[PDB]
């Protein structure tokens, strides 16, 4: 599956923050949507999710135009979103968070929903907190429950927003292992992040957007040896 | 889906009921300060306490507005409404879950209006303390000096004159005698429709009873519509705002709606068009405007 | 520069709040007056003059409330968007910022001193003459369509009524003469001069003290808005409004409860500054904790 | 000259967030207060500034207790604060932002104040944008106006909160020169930041606050070789 995105555009206060941002993503592949802060990497990311309405552009997913659909109508097509901020259901237990979205899945029955919930808890090692409220778990443990909850909806493309946000260097490997696990599960991952040192370490194909347009494209090795990216975003030393 | 539905409904229901408890307690305390003017004080606390169901009945439309603002505001500010859309739960489904919470308040509004308010109102009047000079039945004008629910100096005039009959002790019925002094607004729907049907069978129903009838039949629809406006504001203008700002705005919509429904109620008694236009005016427009803010997502 | 920065902000947002409260406090009364006018108990063409004459009465309460709310919105904004961390971090406390607004509060005190002493009585004097002129309406002036109106020895029934209260239809008049026709066409206001020296009487002792010690609620609204304005950036600019409007309103409710207990010669006029001093000292102590 | 912090402590919701945090910072020296996220490095920083009440311990500045002084009273003692979030006076001109704090200074007359403002604008290359509002400037230029404003108060210690927050790698070096310039100005700088890799590149003495207590101390080279830090904070391979 391919999430073709063509000629995105959006203006704010009569100023075009995003001008002709176009990139392509495939299932089972990590793609990093990077760039200078405020240059349109966040806004172009949100127009893929659906939070920000698209002024101009075309977002197809395997000959399925997802341009006119809202946030939820795209999510039913197989697009996932993991907010940077804490988005766990505070008053629902960790097992109820995953079970809340599993009941939304129409591809299962009560018998296999409990089996799917059990293995999702075991996959992310949150079984020991399956009965604790979502508001009373560690930030590292909660984020694993948010990803497990997102995987309960069976997404084809998981768009991660700032995954390495407030993550210590000891636990940056844990996030990379999670993101690598999503790729091995057949889910394409779109990462937008301010921490470009580690986002350029897991992504297979990165898009640098500056001044509202994509200024470079390719593997992280090609991104580093790009004169425009080095001059504008990464700097002479990196 | 049931676990998500219970979480959205219970969170909003506790916010609608929590605001209801607070708003009634504040209005009982504020009203108690006022009556104290015309003072015994205890005789004045029971009169205000007995009026609590009637203060409760008039708070339900504004407690449901603030309840949906605070109930969904807690969900919105915690980024919980974003992850319901991220899995395939529409905006109109989340609104439908909040309406389920408001439907408890609508049923509570019916119970107070039909069986609770008309009783505690009568008990309140006694604490503070049978129609006299009652004045048309088609072509006949009837004046009775004293009328009892169980007559004195009757006077009936027939119409060109035929007979002016007088007695010392006709379509008048004792059942509706006790409803004559009661304001049309205060009458319960069971009492109002029965009284209007009685007047319409023998005379013309005044426009102050038509307005009271329309202000009651459109009371459940103003509670649901005002909830939908609250939900659309959370997904629209009041998204990412503080909890205090949402509460402040929820108070401006509540007063704006109470003033608009008060003013357009009065305007229906001075202008030719039927009170249905003035009562169902804002309700239809807020539903259309509220449903548009939901279409903008 | 920091004093002019605050005065411009407080004046701008206090005038917005004052105009917002005037639209709400007297918009509700204007609608209620319109409700009386819709039943014929008040001329529909004068209810805008009633609002004009009750401007000083409501603005007597809104001005301390608008200044108090406008003070906390400004001081809330400084806290929310981190302009207070760089003002405290530069040596300028919150108490010092509230002391830069004493010249502004004095202007608002003088303004309300004009309202309380002069325009509130003058507005209430003209309103009392006007309202008493609307209490004499009787007979066909109070008529309502499809209803019987009895005023003394008169009983009037009109089958229809125009948008204006003229051109009645299906008129029934009773005394005994029966006529049927198809068509038919206070110390609160006394000038201060009087209560100026006429003390030693609970009536004036309560009113005149209410006019002299009344304007000093602006100062209390200044040092109590400074005390109750500390709010976290994530909490919001409006977080401490509703909790602290009730703390301010508890002062006014106490002052109305003192005006009455003086009028009944039970408390004495000395309790006006005492009520303000207790709230003044409590606010000063809380701002310095 | 020597800001001394001893035995800081603070309990939130019956949980001791900070337990026995003590570090020393001298004037003209850059000190980085690092550590795992939520381990008390942020709370211990705030007790130094004054944005949270120290439940236990003391703060000294060259034989002058500052524990009992509020945030504004320490600022008169020469301690500055630079919030991570946008703290510019939004509706004030950038020249007025620096001037609003220069008029606070008592040892500067009108003429001496206009000069200081002129040279403060030139030092941070914002004299071209000195006539624009605080809220209508670039993110990079706004922070340069907040540091020029902070220097107008003439601090002896500057407590920077997340200086490398939301900063592109091109503009990280720009902040390095600013912090290096602050040290060259004789002003000690205390830095708390999540970006440990770049914070360790300017600080000459770093403190690692884990589980509420200081577990490491010394130059960034000594922090990296510490086996206790690399087990809890930095991880096996960090450079
Ligand atoms: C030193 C100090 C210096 C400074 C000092 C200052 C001085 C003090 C003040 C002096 C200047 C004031 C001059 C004055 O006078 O200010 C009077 C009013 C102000 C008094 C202030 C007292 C001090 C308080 C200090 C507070 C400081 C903060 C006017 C007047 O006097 O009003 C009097 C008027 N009273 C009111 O309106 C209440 C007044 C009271 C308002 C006071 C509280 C708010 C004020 C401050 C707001 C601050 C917001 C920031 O509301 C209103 O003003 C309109 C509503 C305004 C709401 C604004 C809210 C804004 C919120 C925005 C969102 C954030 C009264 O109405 C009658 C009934 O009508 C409705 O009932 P019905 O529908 O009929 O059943 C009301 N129902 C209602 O309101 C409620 C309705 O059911 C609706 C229910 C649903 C809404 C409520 C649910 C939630 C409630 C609680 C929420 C918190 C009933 O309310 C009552 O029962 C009492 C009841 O608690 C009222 C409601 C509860 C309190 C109100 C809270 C509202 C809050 C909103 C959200 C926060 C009320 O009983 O008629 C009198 C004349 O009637 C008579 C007579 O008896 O003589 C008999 C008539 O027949 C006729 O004959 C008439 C004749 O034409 C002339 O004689 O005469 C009028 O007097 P008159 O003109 O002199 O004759
Ligand atoms: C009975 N009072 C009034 O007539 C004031 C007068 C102010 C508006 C008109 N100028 N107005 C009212 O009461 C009317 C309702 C009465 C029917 N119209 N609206 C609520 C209203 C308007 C203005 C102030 N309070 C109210 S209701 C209220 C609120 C808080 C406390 C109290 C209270 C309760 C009990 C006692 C006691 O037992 O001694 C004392 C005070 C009250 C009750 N109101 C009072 O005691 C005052 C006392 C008062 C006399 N003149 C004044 C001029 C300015 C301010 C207040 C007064
Ligand atoms: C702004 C909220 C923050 C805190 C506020 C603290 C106090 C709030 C003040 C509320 C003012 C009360 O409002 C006052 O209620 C009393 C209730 O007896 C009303 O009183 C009215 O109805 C009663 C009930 O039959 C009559 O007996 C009375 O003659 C009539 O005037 C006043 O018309 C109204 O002005």
């Amino acid at each position: 599956q391919t999430l073709c995105i063509k000629h995105l555009a959006k203006n704010y206060s009569k100023r075009w923050v995003v001008k002709d941002v176009s990139f392509e993503m495939q299932s089972g592949q990590i793609v990093g949507l990077l760039g200078p802060n405020g240059a349109g990497k966040t806004t172009s990311f949100y127009m893929v999710v659906g939070l920000v309405r698209m002024d101009k552009g075309e977002i197809h997913l395997d000959n399925l135009d997802l341009s006119d659909l809202a946030m939820h109508e795209r999510a039913r097509k197989g697009i996932g979103y993991l907010p940077q901020e804490a988005s766990i259901f505070r008053k629902l237990t960790i097992a109820e968070n995953i079970m809340a979205i599993l009941e939304t899945r129409k591809d299962l029955n009560k018998q296999q929903r409990q089996q799917r919930l059990q293995e999702l808890l075991n996959d992310f090692k949150i079984t020991h907190i399956k009965d604790s409220l979502g508001m009373s778990v560690s930030g590292g443990e909660r984020r694993r429950a948010e990803i497990a909850r997102a995987l309960a909806a069976d997404p084809k493309f998981m768009l991660l927003d700032e995954p390495f946000a407030g993550v210590d260097p000891i636990s940056v490997g844990d996030i990379k292992d999670i993101i690598r696990n999503l790729k091995d599960r057949g889910i394409g991952v779109l990462i937008t992040d301010h921490n470009v040192r580690e986002t350029l370490a897991i992504c297979e194909h990165a898009y640098i957007v500056s001044e509202g347009a994509v200024i470079a494209e390719g593997s992280p090795q090609d991104i580093l040896e790009n004169e425009q990216v080095r001059k504008v975003y990464l700097g002479d030393d990196f | 889906r049931r676990i998500v539905a219970k979480h959205v409904t219970k969170t909003t229901a506790l916010a609608m009921l929590g605001t209801t408890i607070v708003l009634v307690i504040l209005q009982v305390l504020f009203t108690y300060l006022g009556e104290l003017s015309n003072l015994s004080a205890w005789q004045a606390f029971l009169y205000v306490l007995w009026g609590a169901p009637r203060y409760l009945y008039e708070i339900l439309p504004i407690s449901a507005l603030i309840g949906a603002i605070l109930g969904l505001g807690t969900l919105a500010s915690n980024s919980e409404l974003i992850v319901m859309r991220s899995v395939g739960i529409s905006l109109w489904r989340i609104v439908g879950w909040v309406i389920r919470s408001a439907l408890v308040l609508v049923l509570l509004s019916f119970a107070l209006s039909e069986w609770v308010v008309p009783y505690t109102n009568e008990r309140a009047n006694s604490v503070k303390s049978e129609v006299r000079g009652y004045w048309r039945e088609g072509q006949r004008f009837i004046y009775v000096d004293y009328a009892n629910s169980q007559l004195k100096r009757i006077q009936v005039v027939d119409f060109r004159l035929k007979s002016v009959t007088n007695a010392e002790q006709l379509a008048l019925q004792p059942k509706y005698v006790h409803m004559v002094t009661i304001d049309p607004e205060d009458l319960s729907f069971s009492q109002l429709v029965s009284f209007m049907n009685y007047m319409r069978e023998y005379s013309q129903v005044p426009k102050t009873y038509q307005l009271a009838f329309w202000k009651k039949v459109a009371s459940p629809f103003a509670l649901i519509t005002l909830v939908l406006v609250a939900c659309s504001f959370i997904f629209g203008p009041l998204r990412q705002q503080s909890m205090g700002f949402r509460l402040v705005i929820a108070l401006f919509i509540g007063l704006g709606f109470y003033y608009l429904q008060d003013f357009l109620g009065y305007a229906s008694l001075v202008y030719n068009p039927s009170p249905a236009w003035f009562v169902l005016g804002p309700i239809v427009l807020m539903f259309v405007a509220g449903s548009y803010l939901l279409y903008r997502a | 520069i920091i004093r002019r920065y605050l005065v411009k902000q407080v004046v701008s947002t206090s005038l917005v709040v004052i105009a917002l409260l005037t639209l709400i406090m007297m918009g509700g009364r204007l609608i209620k007056y319109f409700g009386v006018a819709a039943q014929g108990r008040l001329d529909a063409g004068v209810l805008f003059s009633i609002i004009g004459y009750r401007m000083p009465e409501f603005l007597t309460l809104i001005l301390p409330l608008g200044f108090f709310i406008g003070l906390m919105l400004v001081f809330g904004r400084l806290y929310v968007d981190h302009e207070m961390a760089v003002l405290n971090g530069s040596g300028i406390s919150r108490i010092r910022l509230g002391q830069l607004l004493i010249p502004l509060a004095l202007v608002f005190l003088v303004i309300q001193g004009i309202l309380m002493l002069w325009m509130t009585p003058w507005g209430l004097r003209q309103f009392d003459q006007l309202s008493s002129s609307q209490a004499v309406r009787t007979g066909f002036d109070l008529v309502r369509p499809k209803e019987f109106i009895s005023s003394g020895p008169y009983t009037i029934y009109a089958g229809d009524l125009s948008e204006d209260r003229k051109n009645l239809k299906d008129i029934f008049f009773y005394q005994d003469v029966m006529i049927l026709a198809k068509e038919a066409t206070k110390v609160e206001a006394l000038p201060s001069s009087k209560l100026w020296n006429k003390w030693n009487d609970p009536v004036i002792a309560s009113e005149m003290g209410w006019r002299v010690f009344g304007p000093f609620t602006i100062v209390i609204a200044l040092m109590m808005a400074v005390a109750l304005c500390e709010v976290s950036p994530r909490q919001g600019r409006y977080y401490r409004l509703i909790p602290a409007i009730f703390i301010f309103a508890s002062l006014i409710v106490l002052l109305i409860a003192i005006r009455t207990r003086i009028s009944r010669d039970e408390l004495g006029v000395w309790a006006y500054p005492a009520a303000l001093a207790v709230y003044g000292i409590a606010a000063a102590l809380f701002s310095r904790k």
